[PDB]
């Protein structure tokens, strides 16, 4: 069920997180970082060295009240140009960092095509990306693809 | 001495927790903001009927964020908060049902979270946040508070902005058990497989070589479109232009049906700003 998961990382540090056995290894990320201020996307665990993927459930890698984690959360400091889609088809260049918000994002491509901040929503990889989150959030690879949709604002 | 009273405190409504409370109604010293039966009460002083009362905080401990996770499969501290200050306005709304259907009666731009709501009412979809799955049910049996105030929790929204359907789908298709849908020769699976931001007509397809999902759906720019009874399931219209305007809800049980707030019309066949069209999908 829920129970408390030691991470260590590389010292004299063994902090304990509560997490669920029906937990995801990128929540527990989300989790680490609400209490250690390092984004998620930075992070990399491996438990009994073995390298957990964000979307395997703790339940499938057999993690326990017994036992332990290692956590190393990676340099990224290099910036990378990614492409946004439009719903029309077109097509544009954007050199954004994974530590900027989507909220940066949205004001680039206003900026480029003029339209509202909020007249339109973006989504990469099939997931809407929220607002006040951060692009590295969703895993944005060097000459991506993201996508860009224009909401239709009523009520 | 001082004259306490003893009363539950949860997030979920599932794990109860004894607090107490000493007629204060100074919640914000350690109680934090409360909502009883979705009602805020931050600043309301302890009744003489608040025994055994059951209260809602946000989670300030490790178990009440564990708690949270496991109902609404969030790792987000202020979705409890957005809930509620959601669900303290969608309380007051009213649900008229339909023949079968529940709809809002249109209050604070509540259109677009209607014609989402009457469409899930009528798509095959699992959720995976059990928040979700019983807000469905009870939202199914008549009260959909509980149900209108998560979506606007997942979605960051709040009670007054607008909205578009399609994105508001799109967000809570992310919490659905989508992976086993899959669509063509480039390969896609999950909620990019049950939708289309083009051409409104699924029988359209001649500009998809196979379709494996419990239900699709396409959506356009908001057309003049004659809808044709028996060759879908249901569909939403936009009357205005994108900057405003207001949405409406059609259904093809039996005849052409078209949900307004809590005004229906009864036609044969339709012409209208359609923008959405869902269709069953057997495989």
């Amino acid at each position: 069920m829920a129970w408390d998961l030691k991470v260590k990382m590389l010292g004299g540090n063994d902090f304990l997180v509560s997490v669920t056995n029906s937990m995801t290894v990128s929540e527990l990320k989300k989790q680490i970082a609400q209490k250690i201020g390092v984004p998620a996307f930075q992070q990399r665990l491996a438990h009994q060295t073995a390298v957990l993927q964000d979307g395997l459930t703790l339940s499938s890698l057999g993690l326990g009240p017994s036992s332990t984690v290692m956590l190393v959360v990676q340099n990224c400091s290099e910036p990378l140009s990614i492409l946004v889609r439009n719903e029309r088809g077109h097509s544009n260049i954007y050199e954004v960092f994974l530590t900027q918000t989507v909220d940066t994002l949205k004001k680039k491509v206003s900026q480029r095509e003029q339209v509202h901040e909020d007249q339109f929503w973006l989504s990469f990889e099939g997931r809407p990306m929220e607002d006040k989150e951060l692009l590295g959030e969703y895993g944005l690879k060097p000459q991506c693809t993201v996508i860009k949709h224009l909401r239709l604002r009523g009520g | 001495e001082v004259r306490t009273i003893k009363v539950f405190t949860t997030v979920d409504n599932i794990n109860l927790h004894t607090q107490v409370v000493d007629m204060s109604m100074t919640y914000g010293q350690q109680f934090g903001p409360t909502y009883l039966d979705g009602a805020d009460v931050t600043k309301i002083k302890p009744h003489n009927s608040h025994e055994g009362k059951t209260f809602y905080v946000l989670p300030n401990d490790d178990t009440l964020r564990v708690e949270a996770f496991e109902y609404y499969h969030t790792t987000d501290p202020s979705f409890l908060g957005r809930y509620m200050s959601a669900l303290n306005h969608t309380k007051k709304w009213k649900y008229p049902q339909v023949n079968g259907l529940t709809s809002i009666k249109w209050a604070d731009n509540n259109s677009y979270l209607a014609t989402a709501l009457l469409t899930l009412q009528q798509i095959e979809l699992k959720f995976n946040p059990p928040a979700l799955q019983d807000a469905y049910y009870r939202a199914r049996a008549g009260e959909a508070a509980n149900f209108c105030a998560l979506i606007l929790a997942y979605c960051n929204k709040t009670v007054g902005e607008l909205g578009d359907v399609r994105e508001t789908m799109s967000y809570l298709f992310q919490h659905a058990n989508l992976d086993s849908c899959k669509r063509v020769q480039t390969t896609l699976k999950g909620v990019e497989a049950v939708m289309y931001m083009g051409t409104l007509s699924y029988e359209q397809f001649k500009k998809l070589v196979q379709q494996e999902s419990p239900f699709v759906m396409m959506s356009a720019p908001p057309a003049q479109y004659e809808l044709k009874h028996g060759t879908f399931t249901c569909a939403s219209e936009y009357t205005g232009n994108y900057q405003c305007g207001h949405y409406k809800h059609i259904t093809s049980k039996e005849t052409l049906y078209c949900i307004d707030g809590a005004l229906l019309t009864k036609s044969s066949e339709y012409k209208g700003p359609i923008t959405d069209v869902f269709y069953k999908e057997n495989s």
